[PDB]
């Protein structure tokens, strides 16, 4: 356990009480320090320690920490708390500054977990003018994060450009993943693309063709 | 108020070397010890090292030991960070970060050793090794089944473009459009160096058939003239 080890990722309801892990060597008998860093923006020293907390910062914000773990209590999420955490620690003996793996957490639309839709993007005129052509799948309207999107089971991993998710106003995300082959290729064999959603424990195999 | 102001947004080289500016403000500069701090785009912090603006004493971390040199000028109240032989992996955002002096006990009323209490507003840093490249667009009409949902959704796809910077607009019956479309990028900096571009104009079946025309305009650095992909029914 040589680094500061965190859940990359943590999604909570508004209303609800986030808890985030921090692990390490005797960190318990150790200061525990927590930054916030929302999109774009520069971190924030959220918690020196404990309930200890620099000025204008709210009172839900708690810190706490038991043998080789730590955790920050968020009390009561809000919208506005959607943001980067990582926690820190100083060892004074070899003068050393270690941040936490961080994590992301986000606060749900409170939306019910949904499988996605898959259509398919064919490949028509792009492939003409190019002398290589696109094609790809779109991954709409699921919930929550993530999904795993693969092409032919993981037959080829050459032109595959597989784009980060949007939050559509519904509430719930939109996908896009591409790949590009020559139109010599695209005549003779065939596409699949293969959308992987674990948590509504589906997934779905879909043609893409002329 | 107590604040930390950053030089510009920097680009740079492999090979070169990139100096970036930290000015202190409505505090006692020689009082605390001033640290930095980069994280590369989409990854963890990463203590670069600290300089004690009151002696002058520096000390760095073990990775880029060589590498970074901290100055300062108590004068203008400014601490200074040189990093050299920059490589690509080297791209991050640089923040400098005080922490109180273990020594120091300030009238602030918040004596924080060990801790950043206060961070700027960050120093992007760019090192490239990358030609400048026109994008790849190209446009896709949303499928039937889509239509079949009720709703639907064009793609515009920008493809193997360098730099990030870039502009896209949606047109229908040759009208911008604004508060529909959305977007993602992803960069690839394995070979190509690149960002790839997807967006997404979303209406609703009846505008669709309503309106009868569609184009995605898209201006970029590397192309002389904006790009327009046109598509329509038939």
């Amino acid at each position: 356990q040589p680094g500061l080890t965190q859940p990359p990722s943590v999604s909570v309801a508004p209303g609800q009480t986030a808890r985030i892990t921090c692990g390490g060597n005797n960190i318990g008998s150790k200061s525990v320090h927590w930054y916030q860093q929302k999109p774009g923006q520069a971190p924030v020293l959220v918690v020196y320690d404990d309930s200890d907390r620099p000025s204008g910062i709210p009172e839900r914000f708690s810190g706490s920490n038991s043998g080789n773990t730590a955790t920050l209590t968020i009390s009561r999420v809000e919208a506005g708390d959607e943001a980067d955490y990582y926690c820190q620690v100083w060892d004074s003996s070899s003068d050393h500054y270690v941040f936490g793996t961080g994590t992301k957490v986000t606060v749900l639309s409170s939306a019910s977990t949904k499988g996605p839709s898959v259509f398919p993007l064919a490949p028509s005129s792009k492939s003409t003018s190019g002398g290589t052509a696109a094609l790809g799948c779109l991954v709409k309207d699921y919930f929550p994060e993530p999904v795993t999107v693969s092409w032919n089971s993981g037959a080829l991993t050459s032109g595959v450009h597989t784009f980060p998710a949007v939050l559509q106003s519904s509430g719930l995300y939109s996908l896009s993943s591409v790949v590009t082959v020559p139109s010599s290729s695209l005549g003779t064999q065939t596409y699949i693309c293969n959308v992987n959603h674990k948590p509504s424990n589906t997934k779905v195999d879909k043609k893409v063709e002329p | 108020q107590v604040q930390l102001v950053q030089s510009g947004a920097e680009v740079k080289k492999p090979g070169a070397s990139v100096k970036v500016s930290c000015k202190a403000s409505g505090y006692t500069f020689t009082g605390y010890y001033m640290h930095w701090v980069r994280q590369a785009p989409g990854q963890g912090l990463e203590w670069m090292g600290w300089i004690n603006p009151n002696s002058g004493g520096t000390n760095y971390a073990q990775k880029f030991q060589g590498r970074v040199t901290m100055t300062r000028d108590t004068s203008i109240s400014t601490a200074y960070m040189e990093l050299s032989r920059l490589r690509s992996d080297d791209t991050a955002v640089y923040y400098c970060a005080r922490s109180p002096n273990p020594y120091y006990y300030d009238s602030s009323g918040y004596y924080y050793p060990g801790a950043f209490d206060i961070w700027g507003q960050g120093t992007m840093v760019t090192v490239s090794s990358a030609s400048v490249a026109a994008p790849s667009v190209f446009i896709f009409p949303p499928s039937d089944e889509q239509l079949k949902s009720g709703t639907a959704s064009v793609v515009c796809l920008l493809n193997n473009f360098y730099p990030r910077e870039a502009k896209v607009q949606w047109k229908v019956d040759n009208a911008l459009q604004s508060g529909n479309s959305q977007e993602s990028v992803t960069e690839q900096d394995s070979k190509d160096s690149t960002y790839s571009l997807s967006s997404t104009l979303t209406l609703s079946k009846a505008d669709y058939e309503k309106h009868k025309v569609y184009a995605c305009e898209v201006t970029h650095q590397g192309l002389s003239s904006p790009v327009t992909k046109s598509f329509n029914r038939g």
